[PDB]
């Protein structure tokens, strides 16, 4: 689970950005745009635009 | 001030390029090559131009931007070199270091070519335009420059970095020249007081060769609200 959280922090950062997300989910970019941008809003709790652990498994 | 990522403004790798060769949010154009881990914003090849600009434009009052790339060549002089754009339209196609003239806003100019004899050369450079100014492509706009260093980004063992900062009227650059991996060892290039530039527009990168010619990669270009 943390493993998922991992896939895709390809900087290695533990934050997961809309860039970093873009590909685990890559359809039109609005479509995507729209997904990410949910993505955040129900996620991001402090509007750094990135997700870390606690904000991921919620 | 704190910090938002931009990611609908921002590209980097590894995965930088989808599967049908363009960059997510982004327009390119003129010889620019997308690819995986950099774009190749103009070849080291005769008379080329390129450029990356965003799609969407960026409502953002203040605002920072990081940005990595390498320019690499076989001279100890290169050609022509590297811009990085705000503005209110997209100038994808152009003779301003790939891009169009006439711009509405800021650019900031890493020239690696001395074409006012000078000796003044390779340097960073700051040029407002409101939409009916030419760049004085001949004369490295410097009697346009808002502001102006000299550092040389040419061939570095690491990659160089330029923050660019917009904080209440103040557009501040930064950079760090290639020398350490430590990406956050900045060094002060240059800033400009009381500057007001749009309320929305594009982020864009470009660049260009001409009788010389450079690679100009740019690793990723990352944006934030501040
Ligand atoms: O005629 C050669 C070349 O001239 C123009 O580029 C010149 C100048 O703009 C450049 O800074 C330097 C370095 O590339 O080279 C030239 O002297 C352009 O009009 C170009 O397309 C042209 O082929
Ligand atoms: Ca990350
Ligand atoms: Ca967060
Ligand atoms: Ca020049
Ligand atoms: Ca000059």
């Amino acid at each position: 689970q943390l493993h998922y959280f991992k896939m895709h922090d390809y900087d290695g950062n533990n934050l997961l950005d809309g860039l970093e997300l873009s590909t685990a989910i890559t359809m039109s970019e609005d479509e995507l745009i729209n997904i990410i941008d949910g993505v955040l809003r129900d996620d991001d709790k402090n509007n750094d635009g990135y997700i870390d652990y606690a904000e991921f498994a919620k | 001030p704190h910090r938002r990522f931009e990611y609908k403004y921002s590209f980097k790798g590894p995965h930088l390029v989808q599967s049908d060769g363009t960059v997510p949010f982004w327009a390119h154009a003129g010889n620019a090559i997308p690819s995986s881990d950099q774009i190749r914003v103009a070849p080291s090849l005769k008379s080329q131009r390129g450029s990356v600009w965003t799609k969407t434009k960026a409502a953002f009052e203040n605002w920072e931007v990081e940005v990595t790339f390498r320019v690499t060549g076989r001279g100890r002089i290169g050609a022509d070199g590297l811009a990085i754009w705000y503005a209110e339209n997209q100038g994808l196609e152009g003779p301003v270091f790939g891009s169009a003239d006439l711009w509405n806003g800021v650019g900031i100019f890493f020239d690696s070519f001395d074409n006012d004899g000078k000796k003044n050369n390779p340097a960073i450079v700051i040029i407002g335009n409101n939409g009916q100014i030419h760049y004085d492509h001949q004369n490295d706009g410097a009697s346009q420059a808002l502001a102006s260093c000299q550092r040389d980004f040419r061939n570095k063992p690491y990659p160089v970095r330029a923050k660019i900062t917009y904080y209440q009227n103040t557009l501040t650059v930064m950079i760090n020249n290639g020398f350490t991996p430590d990406k956050n060892d900045y060094e002060f290039c240059a800033k400009v007081e009381n500057m007001i530039i749009p309320a929305q527009g594009h982020f864009g990168i470009s660049a260009a060769t001409g009788g010389l010619a450079d690679d100009h990669d740019v690793l990723s270009f990352l944006t934030f609200q501040l």
